[PDB]
């Protein structure tokens, strides 16, 4: 067949205790150990490098891609810096790509102060494009690879900070899509955390770019952690994991027992979080991060602490100075905002908050005050853990459960690893501490798997998108089929083919060797007996039914017993009773095993389950009263030997219908097939042959080898299958019907328009644009309408909308229905009501009034949505508008380009687009 | 010797033994 499957081996390089080194290679190539670096290093560091860093360095010295899998704060960034150093030293280019903008900004600050030849590129900012070392968001990098080749001109290295972003669903597809698009001549540095399938990843990179890829892994943690649990309604903390990483079941069970009886029915005041952060300051555990999955809970817990003060008057003066300096850029009108007033009292008292709801300038100001130690008790959301390493001495969890779908579920070990990794500062702490608050009973096994358990594997979330398909039809070198065959998602489901195909040939060889049966008629005999055996077992099941056989288990009844293959011939029952199922005590020929053919045998009474009886006879031979003696047991064996003689035709069996009473209709058709197949058996020319058993065993062997080939090919045809082709055929069908591309998969002008839209539903917007919906709108309502396309995170009640805004909305929803009907007409899994309601219009009025010139203060009164979520949306809208301009420019539609351009200016002003403090 | 029995046994299921 045409099996174009992966063919990659992996070898283990020897290294010093402290790290493990594997390298994934193409199988054809011969492994070659890294040779020592030649010449001075590319970068020296102000510390002694750890073993895992040296090995990764040696990879980059040898111009070979490497994946570094170490815990956060272990020193992964050291490796990337050496790559940047080496490429700059060699007058080559570098791209340090990060998944999030905010991280890209901070990394740019790092890279700039260190190398100075660096630039930045995100959806919001573009600094020094000609830099030799570009920090850029992954979204930007894929957009450049689809656009042109100058993105990678003279680029020798690409650094992927935190590959975990691939697990994400909203932006993990762009990550994987990017790696598939890079040229093979490029070398990669991947930075990750402890993942159990790091090898699988390197194997993919190796199968993908036909180049060796290394794996450096280390569980080294520069600061050991002590994990504590706090039972709800409990007075203090139980050490559940010590610094050595051992799980103390001693203190875990005693913690949950306090939890078991703590709640009402099992048996004002302050808060439990309050009491935990209080003892934290009294035990010198500060600074601490208190993670809360609800921004509303995050602000409450932080406000409870306003009663206390965690800062010295010196630190106060520092906080106030750092705060007033970071705000000076804001306009007088914006300094009076209520959020600016409400937070400064908490910062003065050493309390801080961090969540997506804050304003960007404040969120970053708090990040700065935290790195300065002026914030000793920070209540932050989960997002704060998915960012640059800003560690604390202590991490506190307010809740252990998170809402996902339509049911509650604990937090995964992967999430606990992520957030707890911030406890423990490199040189500042002898040991970071982690505190977990539980309110629901927790099994010990899951507690061990959660605190000490490895991180969840790194599995691809790759899926298809119209924006991806269209861009792949635009390039005349690649096709969407290629993108799927070369994805990590497909590589992981291609992972069973290696072992399967090798076994099929070896078996196919072993099958042709045992292919020595004298004649082909033998197979017919074999299949006949095989059927009789299947029928035989079916009859037994009816006789197993205790409702049918128990009445005939009188002492002395002859019974044949078989279990899992081996049998004990015949035997006599003595009595029966229940077990724990029923059990009968039966003499048999032999926890013992049956007697062999050459052995004369020795009778022994043993209890056996009733569902182990193959046949039951009509005969009841007489047994001695006291069966304890051995001589009596032999006497029974001789009595049955005489019964077998009185019936050479076979010991008579009970008619299951005439005698046992099984009136079931299925047993009728089974007994008919038995008599018919028994007639076929004795008719077969081979039945009489004395060599039958010699040829029936070679036939049984050749038959089993064939069974393996069948099941092996079965899973191989599954593993070899591409799973997402049906979706692709349906999505191409949608693009055909709507005119984005032709039946021959050639991009139409309409498709090139959609290509420019990546931050939203390209398909709906291009349809809206081509239908002339925007043509009648003003720039202020045009931009307000687009707000529905960048407000994915919506969970509030709608507002009262003016007719000037509902008009285009109703018009837009009409095109949305048409998009759904055609998708369904293509047999795509889509719910029409779900599609229309996905575009939340909640900020139509807010965006519209900001477009007209209203102050930020004025628009906040309009909606209860947290004020930071408004700015996050406006930033996405401005980025989307910029795309819309590129879309209209693709067809030269300058009148629409001028309208979106106008929308940009109307919203790009004041604090919404305040320059980041890190830039 | 040996004998052949194709008939089963029974229990009242309502009896009170003692
Ligand atoms: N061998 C080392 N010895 C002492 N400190 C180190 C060492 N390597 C890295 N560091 C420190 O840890 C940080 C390195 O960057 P880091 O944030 O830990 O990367 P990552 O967390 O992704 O692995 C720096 O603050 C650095 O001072
Ligand atoms: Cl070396």
């Amino acid at each position: 067949l045409a099996d174009l499957m992966p063919r990659v081996k992996v070898q283990s390089v020897e290294t010093v205790e402290g790290c493990t080194h594997e390298v994934a290679l193409p199988a054809e190539e011969d492994y070659l150990p890294l040779k020592p670096r030649v010449g001075k290093a590319a970068k020296e560091y102000p510390f002694i490098l750890d073993a895992f860093q040296r090995e990764a360095i040696q990879c980059v010295d040898n111009n070979q891609s490497v994946l570094v899998s170490a815990h956060t704060s272990a020193g992964k960034t050291v490796c990337a810096e050496y790559a940047i150093a080496l490429a700059l030293r060699e007058k080559q280019r570098v791209i340090f790509t990060s998944p999030i903008k905010a991280l890209s900004n901070q990394k740019y600050r790092e890279m700039y102060e260190e190398f100075q030849d660096v630039g930045l590129m995100t959806g919001d900012v573009t600094i020094n494009p000609t830099a030799s070392c570009l920090v850029m968001t992954t979204e930007i990098l894929r957009s450049m690879l689809y656009r042109g080749s100058e993105v990678m001109r003279e680029v020798a290295w690409v650094i992927f900070d935190e590959i975990h972003y691939m697990r994400d669903s909203e932006r993990g597809v762009v990550w994987e899509e990017t790696i598939i698009l890079l040229p093979d001549n490029v070398h990669y540095v991947f930075l990750s955390a402890t993942i159990p399938n790091a090898r699988q990843f390197a194997e993919w990179i190796c199968h993908l770019h036909k180049q060796p890829c290394h794996v450096i892994y280390t569980d080294y943690r520069p600061t050991p952690l002590q994990h504590y649990i706090f039972p709800a309604g409990g007075d203090g903390l139980h050490l559940v994991v010590d610094e050595n990483g051992d799980f103390r079941e001693d203190n875990f069970n005693t913690a949950m027992q306090v939890l078991r009886d703590a709640g009402d029915l099992a048996k004002k005041g302050p808060s439990n979080v309050f009491k935990i952060v209080k003892m934290i300051m009294e035990r010198n555990f500060q600074p601490v991060i208190i993670f809360s999955f609800s921004k509303k809970d995050c602000e409450a817990y932080a406000l409870q602490m306003t009663k206390l003060d965690f800062n010295t008057d010196e630190e106060k003066k520092m906080v106030e100075e750092v705060f007033s300096n970071a705000i000076d850029c804001l306009s007088d009108e914006d300094k009076k905002l209520p959020q600016v007033e409400h937070v400064l009292p908490l910062l003065k008292r050493g309390i801080g908050i961090h969540h997506g709801g804050l304003l960007p300038i404040l969120k970053e100001t708090i990040e700065i005050l935290f790195s300065e130690g002026l914030i000793k008790a920070l209540f932050a959301t989960e997002t704060f853990a998915m960012g640059i390493n800003m560690p604390a001495r202590t991490v506190l969890f307010t809740n252990a459960r998170k809402f996902d779908g339509k049911d509650f579920r604990w937090i995964s070990s992967g999430e606990y690893i992520q957030m707890s990794g911030r406890a423990g500062r490199r040189g500042m702490d002898d040991r970071g501490i982690v505190i977990l608050m539980v309110d629901e009973k927790m099994s010990p096994t899951i507690g061990k798997q959660l605190l000490k358990g490895s991180a969840d594997p790194l599995n691809s979330a790759f899926h298809l998108t119209y924006n991806m398909v269209l861009n792949l039809l635009r390039v005349e070198e690649i096709n969407p089929e290629y993108m799927l065959e070369k994805s990590f998602y497909q590589f992981q489901h291609y992972r069973a083919i290696p072992g399967v195909v090798e076994k099929v040939k070896n078996s196919e060889e072993q099958y042709n060797k045992i292919v020595i049966p004298n004649e082909e008629s033998v197979v017919i005999y074999y299949k006949i007996r095989q059927q009789l055996a299947k029928l035989g077992k079916e009859i037994e099941e009816y006789i197993h039914k205790p409702k049918y056989c128990l009445p005939f288990l009188q002492p002395g009844r002859l019974v044949k017993v078989k279990n899992e293959g081996d049998d004990f011939g015949w035997g006599v029952v003595v009595n029966f009773s229940k077990k724990s199922l029923y059990v009968v005590e039966v003499l048999l020929r032999c926890a013992a095993k049956p007697a062999k053919p050459d052995e004369k045998g020795e009778m022994q009474v043993v209890p056996v389950l009733v569902h182990l009886l193959s046949a039951i006879s009509s005969v009841r031979l007489y047994i001695p009263k006291d069966l304890r003696p051995v001589d009596n047991r032999q006497s029974v064996l001789k009595s049955i030997q005489e019964v077998q003689k009185r019936f050479p035709d076979g010991i008579p069996l009970l008619d299951p219908i005439d005698d046992m009473g099984i009136q079931d209709q299925g047993l009728k058709k089974v007994i008919q097939k038995v008599e018919a197949f028994e007639h076929r058996m004795y008719s077969h020319p081979l039945h009489n042959d004395p060599n039958l058993e010699t040829v029936y065993t070679l036939c049984e062997k050749k038959a089993q080898i064939a069974i393996d080939i069948k099941s092996a090919k079965r899973e191989l045809k599954k593993a070899r299958t591409v799973l997402q082709m049906d979706e692709l055929k349906c999505r191409k069908r949608v693009l055909r019907r709507l005119g984005f591309a032709t039946s021959s998969d050639v991009i139409e002008m309409k498709g090139r328009v959609a290509c420019e839209i990546s931050s939203a539903d390209e398909l709906l917007l291009t349809e809206m644009m081509f239908n002339g919906l925007f043509n009648d709108l003003s720039a202020e309502q045009a931009t307000a309408l687009l707000s529905c396309f960048v407000f994915q995170e919506n969970s509030s009640e709608m507002p009262k909308l003016t007719e000037q805004l509902a008009g285009p909305l109703r018009q837009m929803q009409e095109c949305a229905k048409r998009i759904a009907k055609v998708s369904a007409e293509a047999k795509l899994e889509i719910d029409e009501e779900t599609y229309l309601s996905s575009f939340k219009p909640h900020l139509m009025d807010v965006v519209y009034t900001w477009a007209t010139g209203a102050t930020f203060a004025h628009i906040c009164k309009m909606t209860d949505v947290f004020e930071g979520s408004i700015i996050r949306c406006m930033r996405r809208l401005e980025e989307l508008l910029r795309q819309m301009c590129q879309a209209a420019k693709a067809i030269g539609n300058t009148e629409l380009e001028n309208k979106f351009a106008e929308g940009i200016t109307k919203i790009k002003r004041d604090i919404v687009f305040a320059a980041s403090l890190y830039l | 010797g040996w004998f052949i029995d194709k008939t089963p046994s029974v229990k009242k299921d309502s009896f009170f033994l003692d």
